[PDB]
């Protein structure tokens, strides 16, 4: 609860890559009688696993369904995973860190991940609006710290 | 001592579903009528 | 056996695409430290439709599975369906057409879905090696190998 | 009432063993690693 | 050019040309309004 | 079960691959004030060179413009390369091989390669058509395969 | 020369995209015999241009360029531009804005586009770490002299 | 008349001081297709 430590958060990118994948199209070839804009749905899911000491490990997933009057358009869904060494972070800090900040990394490749396999299933482009990430969640928290004073060094 | 404290508690409690959004949609008029027919 | 080569049958192909994509990378984190000896085993589903009269749809499910040892790396299964407006096939006839030769056009969609998603997992690309369905088919059919190579040009 | 087509009849089933032309696994060595660079 | 190149025979004698069906399946819009009216 | 096949073509893929990638949108901007309907043209061109013996790679350089005359509304390119080894045979052969059937393995990657640019420029995707080259081939001559041993033992 | 006032902040994104890609393979298959441990270099551009009424679009452009060895590994370039609504920020504070935030929002898809292009070209995809431009910018807005007019406003 | 001075026109020249966090990391390994002799 608010541990002041001396390094005022930690944030280094490890590594980013898709972890899972999901498209299914179960009425592919009759959904031609269902032709239009169709109900687009999206769902954001939050998993994490520490890998070792200070080695975090944030899987960010964007599921989209839609689907016309009763029946499928297309489903999709993309896990983009992400290692990251985290350490210092703390609460506010801490939930900005990798509920925000993490995600909004991972989200262009998810996002260009979703646009792939809808090409796949052939059906028009799919490109998600821009949403802030970081200033949503910093509303979420009605406002919060997002500046410090450096402090790196080889130790 | 049944007290524990794994280190990831701020993220991983619930999901957050976005609500959609967007005035010009993906689908507008690119489907099956000049399809793959005309090949002779 | 009964090939029957008449110009008889024909084939329009209308659409290609992917009717169920599946990409799990189970413990993507921990295979990227692990030695580089996985066991790719390649699985082959076959599998026709009827859409409507005279149109026959063919999906196959490759499924790619890679393991180091006890721990897999990625599953890349890819049911690429394709629409063909298939007539005049009986027998052995229609046998080859969905058993060697409509597959082999879905063959390269579904090796490069299946690649994609591989190289997206950020994991070593792999190209699918050409698989002559009709070949292996036809060592079954009829027995297919034979060539005069003899004579050299002598002075 | 229903279309019993003798044309399909076939193609439920392997019709034959595909060998995999990937041996020694798809690797032949080392890779990148779970670190990209650094931050100091 | 001349008569045999061996290991090869296509490609460098003029490029095979391919000719559309229809660009009428494609690009009726994506991107009508000012695209995304709101960003949160 | 009793017959010597020998050069009879021995083909197996090395590594396929992007030499080269490209998007452009001039009119990026302005295609808002824009109509939605552009003379869209396929523009190849078709490359090889010889690494080693036998071993010649493929390049299959895609362009697809999209103008509804001067007014472009966009442009995309690859150049998709295969290496691709062709044994035994060559001259009309070969031609078979590497003009109709190497441009079918390189087709689908270089397809996702540009839909996936033409995406990243927001504009509605574009699945190239299946377009059998191997076919026009089938109908004339060389057609005639069927996979066995090579030699090597003729300069 | 300085100038303060404040008119309602507005900043909503209204689009983005790549305006332009290339990614160049120059010694695609002669690096791949000995392409080991590559040394890369990071290339900054940007372009600008008012669209409409409180609209101004900024182009930024992140280029990559890897050598290893005694010659090229491969090349990247993208120019993400991005469609924005900017209003209510003058003076300095949208000199700020500018150098830091609205490329800072840009960088992730730019970095995205990169990364998919250097993986199709079967090279190690490239992650492109976050780096604070803020603090890179805040000693050039001390190293000018040429405001746009001159009228000290004070408290 | 005089309007539109700070926006959008701030940098222009580029090349920002980015010497990387890592000028050399990214991947290593042994580069061979596995096996591939022959499709038969």
């Amino acid at each position: 609860m608010s541990e002041q430590n001396n390094t005022e958060m930690t944030f280094q990118i490890q590594r980013i890559y898709t972890k899972d994948i999901s498209f299914e199209a179960p009425n592919a070839p009759h959904v031609f009688q269902k032709d239009w804009q169709p109900e687009v749905k999206l769902d954001l899911d939050t998993a994490s696993s520490q890998l070792a000491d200070d080695v975090y490990e944030v899987v960010l997933r964007v599921t989209v369904t839609a689907s016309l009057g009763e029946e499928t358009a297309f489903l999709c869904e993309v896990q983009q995973g992400g290692i990251f060494s985290i350490a210092g972070i703390e609460g506010t800090q801490m939930a900005h860190c990798l509920g925000a900040y993490c995600p909004n990394i991972l989200f262009p490749y998810a996002r260009e991940c979703i646009t792939s396999m809808v090409s796949r299933g052939t059906f028009p482009q799919l490109n998600l609006a821009p949403v802030n990430f970081d200033a949503l969640f910093m509303n979420y928290l009605q406002q919060q710290a997002g500046e410090g004073t450096e402090e790196h060094q080889d130790a | 001592a049944n007290q524990q404290k794994p280190l990831l508690g701020l993220f991983a409690d619930g999901n957050m579903p976005v609500r959609w959004l967007g005035p010009k949609a993906t689908y507008h008029g690119n489907i099956d009528k000049p399809a793959v027919t005309c090949t002779p």
